């Protein structure tokens, strides 16, 4: 959880927002994947959000659906994911690493055991896409016991009772969504002492990063904009890094302001 | 919640936070409907004047000859639409209206539920869209056409395995963004609370009627009631009313496919591991690292790779027993019913029939009163059995 | 004879002398059965516990909107086997047993009667052989298979036009030599006395039930009851009980095919000449020099090139009216019922539905209570309508 | 009717039975047909039994079914049949000519009118295959009014009441069948004053002709044995006449005895 606390402290002292890219581990391959993450970091990502390929991403869209496909087609497995995670951590000791998971991959080998390996590999937070706050108890307790921040999504259709629960159970950051007054949401979260909010809605242009930071968000998560480039340049790997590099610098520069 | 979402440790509401409001709204509406005599009255009218209830309870004449077994078939194959799926689709379409929704989302595997959604929509005037894995669409043409004739929009799912699994995901994604105007008419007594409870309560007339029918004809309750189990709704509509009659056996039959040992089956309740998927905690078909897998069966409709939580629960406490029947055994029960009683059963229901035949053939001198739930008619299967033969 | 073989001037027993003894034996057995409460009781048990009677009477919701017409459908499509053919086949199979016969001969055109003969035989344990014109066999595969699954022997007729006409001849030739052990289960309310009387009496529960049902729901008799007419049994089962209710209109609809004017139709009652064939004197499709011709229709089951004598008779005295409906009009009534009420009707029954739609659409402000006999389900037709569309 | 009376009187005076062949008019063609009938007569037929092609011979077997087919395929029509009949009569003034018909061809243009044309063309009797004695009234009355003998079939399954009716309503000859004590039948017919009985059952060998005459029959009708040869020799017309010629001489010789 620490890595987040620290990050948010530094950004504040340099009055700037956090830029967080989302990428699928082992997309389009293991090595191409590690190469992609070093570039994101290098280019300016303040944190990472990584997905572990799951067979039925009942909460994801096609871009993300196709990413799991390519990873799978690559032979990526959860186990191979934990190996890659240990390598990333070994090269980048300070960047916060968050995982986006499906309940079943967490539950497979025991809930507690899953957070334990997270802890051992050096992951900072976990968001379980299909566990609402109402059913999170076993998930959040195991996370806290392993010093892992349990991340929760705050939906567009969120009420007060929920705002209250998310503020109280979450740590690291609050995942702010928009389903296809936020200033009030952000407001209400702050009021209840919720973890810093990261706007995840649909950040794809520097324009939106700047607006998020202005709205009151501590930064923004770029949910598939990155998966997009890999897709477009699947064809030319060198062209792939180059576009990513650029995109990230672009987005990061706009958080400053 | 007003009701309990768990059956023992199985069940729950494992969905993205965005869908909770939809589930809560649905549960409230259901509880209110359930208490509304005007709702009860309208559901009953449609079941009787439109769908054809009550369905008959046929005593078999020739198949139990030389045995001390008496077999009765509950004829859901005589229901409008040709299967039990019609019962619940009507109460759901009525509940959708009660909430002021005007659209319907449904997922379908074999196409029976799809067809039933389309007919109910056509009749009560809702717009209907159906997700069907592209593989399923591709060899379910007859039911596809049938769906389009009734004015439903059929959307083939190409993602994942392009099978039922993938259709259920697409339907949840869709409902996510359109739940204010659309109602998700889920196909079986599975998924997130309150669906396992709603589908069972709208399928319980099967068992309620069977009970009254058998007391009238035999003056006693049956020794066992048997039903196939794909996701669990015909089985739970049959069993519900008997749960407290502890002398009555409850048997559910899952598809054994090519045989458990081969790994190609669809019997997660007895041969799979508990996991979390499709919004519930229950037994499912999965790899050792937790990826969801498909259920294999000769019968198209026993394709749900998991099972309802009340079933996983009835097994755990020993109230109901679950068995498996292979492809070959279902095909033989299909042919026997045809030639001896003149009834073409759905290959799904043939799994339950194969099991009652095994009970009587193994212990021919045991006196027993059995009831098999014939969930559908087999007209949709003559080509398959054909090309098998 | 114990009963009168003629309806006015139509009817009779126009068969080779060798078959008279078989006809007389059948008539006696029928009269005796009819008086036997134990026979009545057994016929009723099978109709209710096996076939699914009584069938529902569905009020249409959406098709008469903007009109002063109330339409009710008698749901024979919900009968075991999927059509009205099942009613009479059961009373005939029981009568066959009463005479000590152990074999059954049946002729079939579309395959519905064939299927119904096979199921009844399978159940009551008679050996069954079915004659089907080789042309009919050839494009009636689905029903063929269905017949063989139930254990019936299907014999394709290559003689003549290899159509229903030819199948009825072959069945009479066969019965000639085997009537001591075999019973001829004729398919419609035509042929030699006593068949028009027997098939009507074993099909009269349709109308008896409709009457009771409508008085219960509307508190009054309908203004008209409409039914398609191929040979005449669904129409006469529907009309029978209303004959004395002179305020009630009786409408039968024959297939107009491509249109009367084209010569390609199947409406002998209104557009053919009286002749002698198939053992009766009635209207038929024939050349100017008296050769029998085939009936043309999009619907496979309205292929009998003649019509029952009680129908030819009801027309002559003005008690019932006969109209024709073309292929195009039946196809449109098929599609409308599907999309607005969620019921796939048999293309045969679509002819009767097309006619009630014409009554309400032509005089939208006329208040009228109509009942359409939905003789079968249209699952067997989705391919055709498909390939038409 | 006369022609029969006369024939039976002559045969008696030379203690011999009648040999009657059945043929389909215009089978396999008009001219080949006339050629076939002149040969039958020439070869020794004592009478003729001719069929008029009908679309649904619900009382005939395949050999006969195929004969109608060939005639039809030849373009033979009832009208063309009456022309051929007038020619035969014109060449053979004394041979009795009987028609085997289906009720519909008789009924088409009026019952009375049909027997009238029969009378005008010189036909001696008519057998309506599908009119049992119970429904023959209009048929027999019209026949008598036109001096046409109404022929009736006496089936194997025949009872006394029927024997009685057939003896009383028929003229020319009684058509005796056998369905796949005749001496008693023949006996009972004689007793009731029925027209001479002709055994029609299944005469195909000289052997059977002799037995019929011995049984008490006035002769025998060879129902399809002749249709058989045409069939076999469709191929060689000259070979066709030759076999027919021979067959008839064969059968006729055996009636003598
Ligand atoms: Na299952
Ligand atoms: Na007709």
């Amino acid at each position: 959880m620490e890595r987040y606390e620290n990050l948010f402290a530094q950004l504040n002292d340099r009055r700037e927002g956090a830029f967080v890219p989302f990428v699928t581990l082992g997309d389009p391959g293991i090595e191409q994947s590690l190469k992609i993450i070093d570039t994101l970091i290098d280019a300016g990502a303040d944190a990472l959000e990584l997905g572990v390929p799951f067979s039925d991403p009942l909460a994801d869209g096609p871009t993300i659906q196709n990413a799991n496909l390519r990873a799978f087609a690559a032979g990526v497995t959860p186990a191979q994911c934990f190996e890659m995670l240990a390598l990333i951590r070994e090269k980048h000791p300070t960047i916060p690493i968050g995982l986006l998971m499906y309940a079943n991959l967490v539950f497979n080998n025991g809930i507690d055991a899953f957070y334990a390996r997270c802890e051992q590999v050096g992951v900072d937070s976990v968001l379980v896409a299909d566990v609402p706050v109402e059913e999170s108890a076993p998930f959040r307790q195991a996370a806290l016991r392993h010093n892992i921040a349990p991340i929760f999504i705050c939906p567009p259709n969120a009420d007060d009772d929920l705002l209250r629960q998310v503020a109280s159970y979450g740590r690291g950051y609050t995942y702010l969504l928009s389903r296809s007054p936020l200033h009030h949401l952000i407001e209400k979260l702050k009021e209840y002492h919720a973890a810093p909010a990261l706007q995840g809605f649909g950040i794809s242009s520097p324009e939106q990063v700047s607006a998020a930071v202005r709205a009151g968000a501590a930064g923004a998560i770029s949910g598939s904009a990155i998966v997009k480039i890999i897709e477009k340049n699947l064809a030319s790997p060198k062209q792939m890094l180059a576009e990513l590099r650029s995109f990230v610098s672009a987005m990061k520069a706009a958080s400053r302001a | 919640t007003l009701l309990n979402p768990y059956f023992g440790e199985f069940g729950g509401m494992y969905v993205p936070q965005i869908l909770m409001p939809a589930l809560n709204q649905l549960e409230e509406a259901f509880v209110r409907a359930q208490k509304d005599p005007e709702f009860q009255a309208q559901f009953a009218d449609l079941l009787k004047n439109y769908a054809g209830r009550p369905t008959a309870l046929t005593k078999c004449q020739n198949i139990t000859a030389g045995t001390r077994t008496t077999l009765y078939l509950k004829r859901e194959d005589l229901l409008h639409g040709g299967a039990h799926t019609t019962n619940q689709v009507l109460g759901q379409a009525l509940l959708a209206k009660r909430m002021g929704k005007s659209e319907i989302i449904a997922e379908t595997g074999a196409g029976q539920h799809g067809v039933a959604s389309a007919l109910a929509s056509a009749l009560l005037g809702l717009k209907c869209r159906i997700y069907m894995g592209a593989k399923d669409v591709e060899r379910q043409s007859p039911n596809v056409f049938r769906m389009r004739l009734m004015g439903a929009e059929v959307i083939p799912v190409h993602s994942g395995s392009a099978t039922l699994k993938d259709a259920c995901n697409e339907a949840l994604r869709d409902w996510s963004g359109s739940y204010e105007t659309a109602h998700y008419m889920l196909g079986t007594a599975a998924g997130p609370h309150p669906y396992p409870t709603i589908v069972r309560e709208f399928q319980r007339m099967i068992g309620e009627e069977t009970k009254a029918q058998i007391l009238d004809k035999e003056g006693r309750l049956p020794d066992a009631v048997i039903a196939c189990v794909g996701g669990g709704s015909n089985a739970i509509g049959m069993f519900a009313d008997f749960i407290n009659d502890t002398s009555v056996g409850l048997i559910g039959v899952e598809p054994g496919g090519h045989g458990i040992e081969t790994g190609e089956h669809g019997a997660p309740l007895k041969h799979g591991r508990v996991g979390i998927y499709f919004g519930m905690k229950a037994p499912m078909m999965q790899t050792a690292d937790g990826q969801i897998e498909e259920s294999y069966s000769i019968s198209a409709g026993l394709d749900f790779p998991s099972v309802g939580p009340q079933h996983a629960y009835l097994n755990s406490i020993g109230r109901a027993d679950y068995v498996s029947i292979t492809d070959d055994e279902a095909l033989e029960a299909f042919k026997t019913l045809c030639r001896h009683e003149g009834i073409i059963p759905a290959l799904e229901s043939s799994h339950a029939l194969a099991h009652a035949l095994k009970m009587m053939r193994e212990q021919p001198e045991k006196e027993q009163l059995l009831v098999v739930n014939l969930s559908g008619r087999g007209d949709k299967d003559i080509f398959t059995v054909h090309d098998i033969l």
